[PDB]
């Protein structure tokens, strides 16, 4: 009767899970898994053959981390089902027999992935019901509205998605694979120009940390390259796990910059800015106001400081000067295409919307792709 | 002598002759009836001997026979069911406010206690003291009644083979919304306003208070006071039976201070300040929200942040989302809502352990519950109200039908499977899971952009082609639900906004860390027991399923107090007033259930002019049937008359009564035909037989 | 009815009918009847006689003459209908009927009867002091003649 | 006994409700229905499936507008009812099996929608009474004459009907297929010149307000012309709903220009005033002085500045120079089809001309052709 | 004396240029201009900011290929300046001052583009002579006819063009901005859902290759998906240019499907079966039945194997049993418009309807207005 529902929001870098109607994530963790490289001396340390998670990252010195999931599409599949098995017993400590379960997905992801996450569920976890969402119509949900374009960029991929009044329109769907990871690979990479080696997967981690502690957007590139070469004020410390301090200081907003700049890391795509505008410009005409004034941002990308100042810059100077740009930046975009999905799966009308075992039973796999968008 | 107690023994039962029935009953100052087991009060506004030792004795026991009603019987019928099924027993006393529920109540705890321990009567005193409290803290002065009880009292005397031992009291069915929310020409709940009248000038001056008409929870009805009622006098009451029921000084120092927070946090306004991307609400005057802290002893900081900010908290980290004005407002009054509750449940937790019991083995429980209402206005409160009496009258028709089935197998019958059409389809309606009135309700009120008319729309489209559902003709913000009492039309105006229940976890543990124990206790004890019930109705939902769930070990005893007349005056009665009540009550269900019972000898007398009826004492095989194939050409399809005589069909008995004045009709003519015939006769052979030969005899010689 | 004939009084009833029913206009003559009683041979006179009879109930006709033999009084009244009607507004099979019930249901139902005819019944039905008129009797000599 | 008639105005694009007795329509609204043709995300969203009037163009962008009447022919009989039912509940709020309805209709349509009309009128609405007026008489009516020639023009078709102390001439009744909606078309299809692309049914509606707001008549057309390519004096901008501002020059006149020279659009009829002319011309020579003279202009397409002073030269150009040419344009025109079956409505011989439910019994829906005209 | 006009049809994707009174274009390279967008390191390697038509898809791997045409319309002045003195000097080898040069154009473009060219020929290559003809009336020079309704589809625009004994009807044309590069940009929407991810401009054009070599039209769609999914003998193979290879299904008919189905881009339009047949139905009654049986189809677009049976088979289900429905698909019809292009230049009796030097220095560049079409 009362079986409360499974939101499960596993993201390129991050797993977010936890009940249906609560307010936060029970359980945030790193989506890794790791192997030991070294070897084993003493009798019986070393019987352990996988890591998932926090503990893959207490023992990070002497794992080879690696990501069953690159761009919103799971490559490895054994590991990803480890992780859903850490997620569903170790951390939720919940039998996923007795569930319905409710997943998220890139919107241009292949076809593939959603079959073979709707086959793992019904058939390696015997859930009893299914669903998979797409991430900027939860985070929309999470926002309290019904109209505007959700710029939703984790570390896997960048899209966005215009909604009117509930409605979508496919056409304008924009995608980038540019997100946080490779903010990680460039930082690693102009890292090098100080003098600072990191080379393995666990030095990635470090690097990942400092990225997320001291990068930032500038409000206008040129001027803060000016500023910060005239001057040494911009400069701040960071200290290594043993002991050593780097200084970093144009590295802090070079890093970001590559968000509206693809051309840094050798990509012809355009700016985030340059994205949004054209997927509003692909709506119709009588769209458009309300778009430009309900500019969504989701994603633990959109977290930089000042991101959604240059933002709404860069559109103010692509449209014209009649409409009114606002940029929504909640404190809490980090986690809202959870939030939205637990809002979605605690109303009781969306209880005809699940994708139940005898369906799957009837139509194989393939029922996913007419029951869910 | 010629009305009679019970009606299930009449041959024809209809509106008409059970209303004419109960003023028969009324006019010769004979209050209680009987249906079946179902007893019938009707209020007469005046004193009348339903007391006294020498009734109790009369009804001791089964010696009297039950020709005469009374409430004892139902006392005592509860008790010799206790004794018999060793099984515990509820009565249900239902009907509307002033209509003498509460009067019935205090003569069934009198009774017995009694008749059960009659040795010691310290568990009546100690449950009648604790009464005053529940009423000023649990009755509200409505548009229709000026004294109205908004919940349901539960109140279980614990017998071990006629030793009563300690009672529990319970609470049901509160009316959250009242505390914030009060409609024209009404008030919140009496304690309120007996607080701010009757408090002493110098805690007054401690707790900054003011009169009634400044507080915003309360100045909404727009008349504060009412004309013939003295506040100080039951506040002053109150104190009495609080310092009786043990409650020291320093708690009620704490309940007056609780009382007072809740009152100024009631005062407490918003603006609409301008953010980078978005609107957040700002308190107007830090005054307010000082004074609830002080009184409350929390932290002033916390508690803004709790009235305009929204937390989101994971391992590691903690954010915080500001709020609109609207969701302020909303988390406010839920805070303020949770208060009163807890405030509550802890006075009649305490009453309780003050009279608390040793053992548990059997139990007779007493409900004092309000019944239907349909008001000019009507809204979410009377929507609840409705939706818990349909859950009660299933139970009612249960029994009634459980009654008919009993009556079809006493005596001797091939008993059948008779038909019955419950009231699920209305509960369904209501309260389904799928798509229920609530349901969408409860969808709505986390839903991105809705309001009412999206609430009202939705309604709508699930629900157009239920026949118990009804949509207005022109656009109207309304919708009409068929209950069993007849069409109730709900006016959706704020259903959305008084819905909003939702208390988060930060307003909780800055509540335990407070510097006075009770309300750290209470929120404690609260965070200990909290549940996916974040609005009013799913609470209300939950509360209505425990006290159904409580009530079902046992067969429930119903009584009906009626109303005569909404001007007290004793004696006057209306036809329309009792047509009313009877709808209301429910009384009439048993009406609809009944339809076949009709009865014997009236076959026997009146339908012989068909075919002359040959034959004398028809017996219990009597050639019955076979006279409706033979004379009508009637499908046999009533039942058995027999001993056990109730078989006839309405529309089979209306035939047959019509009929029978065709045959009347026409033997009046036949007659009076006759008798014009003998006119003639006479006429003819009088003026010529009877002269013609006088004449000619006198010509003779 | 011309089925059944109450053979008693058929001869009475054809002989008033051939001296008042005959080839006329229609009306109810004092021709006939005059002449039968001053056959022999009277001075004709309008001495003491100017009023002979006025209570007739209207025009008769020779269709609806055939009509009130079929119907009213000639060869009809079976008793078994009688006692029916009498019983069916009596509850016990002996036929004690109160003589105000009867009152009320004669002078409330049906085309109404005055009290007048009432009593007119009454000047030769046998009845109780208490009212409960019976019938066996008068109902016998009311249709074997008298 | 004191029902009120309702009068109903259904044109091909605006519906004019009222009560009789009132001096303007109660509800003015777009003879619109509109349906969703994008994809319905969010849930709960999309639960209607059709808008009606404004709320259709509320929702324009999101929506299929489509017309149920094209030159005064109801070709959805479906889409009507939807609209009749919305006018009779939620525009004016009443119950119409309790008011006699007055409607209108061009002169010389098909049978059929006449037909129709009375039996969706006595079937399914229930009104106890019904008749079925000509616009141009309502006109007359409005405008308190009994003699005059009526140009009736509103954006189905533009109809010629001369009338003399109360008699009509029905063999001297002219009309065109050619009016409103054919010069939206013609302006969205000449505002391709500039560079400006209107190809959507919302955009229709942009471009009928840009018409309605911009475009007048030219007193002559080639000096016109030659004035507008010698300078820049006659250009307006406008500003299109998502900020956008576009300029029209000759645009302005060119479009009203089609009603004097169909061959614009391909059309081999007469222009408005030689179809006046003509149909004066098939009246009496008694007749044709006072005609002259009582030229009414009635409907929305009348409504451009300068088509009166144009009109009046065209009609003294073509008739002699003995005549005395009268142009009647009230400023209410746009209403006065309206103004006229309220006053009509609401007299008290009229009262015995309505088609009573039991006469509609008895005669089947051919009784209208008998009752009215 | 004996001076050859030059025929240029340069289309939104190809140049088609030659000489008049031969049988094929002498050149036919893509209308792409490529910018380097790299780092150069080798001292002389890169001196070269520009490069035009085939030597820009050699060097496909490190440039930016921009159109300089888009739906028909000329936005880059200088790119196309660029490929037009490309076209004339590398690639036919010729002098543009001593060749009147003949141009095309689409029926419904802007007006400053056909003056823009005019200014262009007249003041940058000063040619003797100019034209601008219309690509549909090529094509029925190319046909050998003089009556029918032309369906010209390059890459651009989509439009239909009516002609009955060499008379057009102008009010009858129709326009689609719905062509081969939408085409190629949904494919590449629906290659992701096979996982092959194509983002770039240099990978635009693989999927071009892919689109011509591979795509089809299906004579019925619904029971084509229903076989696709219940076998796999629709499924061919392809190889990229680095040697992985890729393998599509149902995608191989559901490009062209949006020809017939606009929907699926998100277009509120028609088919193309359907706005031939409105744009039958907008001429005279007495044109339709020879309209109906000379379906001319033109362009590109039209090459797909296919088209004309269901183009047949649609017109045959609007269009009345009673007419005849013929489509005309030659299987040269992608030069339909060079052909007809080079006919008409070399015909005597054209000679008097060039745009001379003298009329251009008189008139300015609005003689091209009058002297064509
Ligand atoms: N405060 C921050 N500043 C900058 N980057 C951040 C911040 N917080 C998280 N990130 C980056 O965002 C990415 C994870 O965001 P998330 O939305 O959880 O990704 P996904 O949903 O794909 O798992 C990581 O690469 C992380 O480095
Ligand atoms: N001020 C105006 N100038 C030009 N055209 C107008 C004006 N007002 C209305 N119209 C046009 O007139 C048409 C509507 O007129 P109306 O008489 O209401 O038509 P109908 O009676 O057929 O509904 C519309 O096409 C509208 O664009
Ligand atoms: N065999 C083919 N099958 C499908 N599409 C083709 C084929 N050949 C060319 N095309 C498409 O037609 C378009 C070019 O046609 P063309 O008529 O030259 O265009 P334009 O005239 O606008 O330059 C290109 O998009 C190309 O992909
Ligand atoms: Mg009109």
């Amino acid at each position: 009767d009362e079986t409360t529902a499974l939101v499960c929001d596993n993201g390129s870098g991050l797993v977010k899970a936890g009940f249906a109607g609560d307010d936060a994530p029970r359980a945030v963790f790193p989506s890794i898994v790791g192997r030991p490289r070294h070897q084993g001396v003493m009798v019986g340390m070393g019987q352990k053959d996988s890591y998932v998670g926090d503990e893959a990252q207490s023992k990070r010195g002497i794992l080879t981390l690696k990501y069953p999931i690159e761009h919103g599409i799971i490559t490895n599949w054994d590991d990803m089902e480890k992780i859903w098995h850490h997620t569903f017993y170790n951390e939720l400590r919940v039998a996923p027999e007795e569930h319905p379960t409710l997943l998220t997905e890139a919107p241009l992801n292949p076809k593939a992935n959603r079959e073979k996450m709707t086959q793992i569920m019904f058939e390696t976890f015997n859930v009893p019901a299914m669903y998979v969402a797409i991430q900027a119509v939860l985070s929309l949900y999470a926002s309290g509205r019904t109209t505007g374009i959700v710029l939703d960029s984790g570390d896997g991929v960048t899209h966005n998605v215009p909604i009117y009044e509930g409605y979508a329109l496919p056409h304008a769907i924009m995608r980038l694979d540019l997100a946080g990871r490779d903010l990680t690979d460039y930082l690693m990479k102009i890292l090098t120009e100080r003098g600072y080696s990191f080379v393995t997967t666990a030095e990635r981690e470090i690097v990942r940390d400092i990225k997320e502690k001291l990068c930032y957007v500038a409000l206008d590139f040129e001027n803060e390259m000016a500023t910060a070469a005239s001057s040494s004020s911009l400069e701040k410390s960071y200290e290594l796990p043993d002991g050593q301090v780097i200084t970093i200081g144009n590295e802090r907003f070079r890093c970001p910059e590559t968000l509206f700049q693809p051309s840094f890391i050798g990509m012809e795509s355009a700016g985030i800015h340059e994205t949004t505008y054209n997927s509003i410009m692909k709506c119709d005409i009588d769209i458009r106001k309300d778009l430009y004034a309900n500019n969504v941002m989701s994603g633990g990308t959109t977290m930089y400081p000042g991101i959604a100042d240059r933002m709404q810059k860069e559109i103010t100077a692509l449209a014209p000067s009649t409409m009114k740009i606002k940029i929504i930046a909640p404190p809490e975009r980090k986690y809202s295409v959870w939030i939205g999905g637990s809002i979605l799966a605690s109303l009781s009308t969306f209880q005809q919307m699940w994708i139940t075992k005898q369906e799957y039973d009837e139509a194989g796999p393939s029922i996913v792709h007419r029951k869910c968008f | 002598e010629d009305g009679v107690e019970d009606m299930t023994q009449l041959e024809d039962l209809q509106e008409t002759t059970v209303l004419a029935n109960l003023k028969t009953r009324f006019e010769r100052n004979l209050i209680y009836t009987y249906i079946g087991s179902i007893l019938v009060s009707v209020n007469p506004y005046r004193m009348f001997a339903i007391y006294g030792p020498e009734q109790v004795q009369q009804y001791s026991g089964r010696a009297l026979g039950e020709n005469p009603p009374h409430l004892f019987a139902i006392a005592n019928l509860a008790f010799a069911k206790m004794l018999d099924a060793k099984q515990n027993q509820c009565v249900i006393i239902s009907g509307e406010s002033g209509s003498g529920k509460t009067e019935a109540t205090k003569l069934i705890l009198r009774c017995l206690a009694a008749m059960n321990q009659r040795r010691d009567v310290m568990q009546q005193i100690k449950i009648l003291e604790a009464t005053p409290l529940l009423e000023a803290f649990g009755n509200a002065k409505t548009v229709r009644n000026d004294n109205s009880s908004r919940f349901g009292k539960f109140v279980e005397i614990f017998l071990e083979g006629g030793v009563i031992c300690g009672a529990i009291t319970s609470q049901y069915l509160l009316e959250k919304s009242r505390i914030v929310f009060q409609a024209k020409n009404e008030r919140n709940y009496h304690i309120f306003y007996e607080l701010l009248a009757g408090l002493p000038a110098q805690l007054r001056q401690a707790f900054s208070l003011q009169e009634a008409e400044t507080y915003y929870y309360l100045n909404q009805g727009g008349n504060c006071e009412i004309a013939g009622k003295s506040d100080a006098d039951d506040f002053r009451r109150l104190l009495a039976a609080m310092e009786v029921l043990g409650f020291t000084s320093e708690d009620q120092d704490s309940i007056f201070r609780i009382l007072a927070s809740i009152l100024h946090l009631g005062n407490v306004y918003f603006e609409k300040h301008e953010t980078d991307a978005q609107e957040v609400a700002s308190v107007v005057s830090a005054r307010e929200i000082q004074a609830v802290a002080e009184l409350l002893q929390v932290s002033p900081e916390g508690l803004q942040k709790a009235i305009t900010f929204k937390v989101t908290e994971t391992i590691r980290e903690k954010i915080f989302t500001p709020l609109t004005v609207e969701s302020a407002v909303d988390a406010r009054d839920a805070i303020a809502k949770v208060l009163y509750a807890l405030l509550f449940g802890w006075l009649i937790t305490r009453v309780n352990a003050l009279v608390s019991p040793k053992q548990d083995t059997l139990s007779i429980a007493i409900l004092d519950i309000y019944g239907f209402e349909d008001l000019s206005f009507n809204s979410f409160e009377q929507l609840c109200i409705n939706y818990a009496n349909e859950n009660l009258q299933y139970l009612f028709n249960k029994i009634v039908f459980q009654e008919e089935q009993e009556e079809y197998i006493r005596e001797q019958m091939d008993w059948r499977e008779i038909a019955f059409a419950d009231n699920q389809p209305c509960i369904n309606l209501i309260s389904l899971k799928p798509y229920g009135i609530l349901r969408i309700l409860d969808d709505q009120c986390c839903f991105p952009q809705a309001t009412d008319h999206t609430f009202l729309q939705k309604c709508h489209y699930h629900h157009g082609a239920n026949p118990l559902y009804s949509k207005p003709k022109m656009p109207l913000p309304e919708f009409t639900i068929k209950h069993y009492a007849g069409k109730v039309t709900y006016q959706v105006h704020k259903f959305l906004d008084k819905n909003h229940d939702q208390v988060r976890q930060d307003v909780l543990d800055l509540f335990v860390h407070s510097r006075t124990r009770v309300v750290a206790h209470l929120f404690s004890s609260h965070a200990a027991q909290t549940y996916k019930a974040h609005t009013v109705a799913a609470k209300f939902q939950q509360s209505l399923l425990d006290l159904v769930e409580k009530m079902e070990r046992c067969n429930p005893l119903f009584v009906r107090c009626l109303k005569p007349n909404h001007k007290k005056e004793p004696g006057l009665f209306e036809p329309d007033v009792m047509m009313a009540q009877l709808r209301y009550s429910g009384v009439l269900e048993t009406v609809r259930i009944r339809k076949v019972r009709l009865p014997f000898q009236v076959f026997i007398d009146r339908y012989r002019c068909l075919v002359a009826l040959k034959l004398n004492v028809p017996a219990d095989g009597d050639m019955c049937v076979s006279l409706l194939s033979r004379l009508c050409t009637v499908t046999p399809d009533m039942y058995r008359v027999g001993i056990s005589k109730l078989f006839l069909k309405e529309h089979l008995h209306q035939l047959l009564e019509s009929m029978r004045e065709r045959v009347q009709n026409r033997a009046a003519l036949t007659l009076q035909r006759y008798l014009r015939g003998f006119f003639i006769q006479r006429h003819f052979r009088s003026l010529r037989r009877k002269i013609i030969l006088l004449q000619s005899r006198a010509r003779g010689f | 009815v011309f089925a059944m004939f109450d053979q008693s009084q058929i001869q009475e009833f054809k002989e008033a009918f051939n001296m008042i029913d005959q080839n006329r206009d229609g009306f109810i003559d004092k021709e006939d009847l005059h002449d039968m009683l001053a056959s022999l041979g009277k001075n004709p006179t309008d001495e003491y006689l100017d009023a002979m009879m006025n209570e007739a109930p209207g025009p008769i006709n020779f269709t609806m003459f055939l009509t009130m033999f079929g119907e009213k009084l000639n060869g009809t009244d079976p008793e078994d209908v009688i006692r029916n009607a009498f019983a069916c507004f009596d509850e016990e099979a002996t036929g004690f009927i109160q003589e105000d019930y009867l009152r009320e249901l004669l002078t409330t139902m049906g085309d109404r009867f005055t009290d007048e005819e009432v009593d007119e019944l009454y000047r030769e039905a046998p009845i109780d002091k208490k009212g409960n008129f019976n019938y066996i009797e008068f109902t016998r000599i009311l249709k074997h003649g008298a």
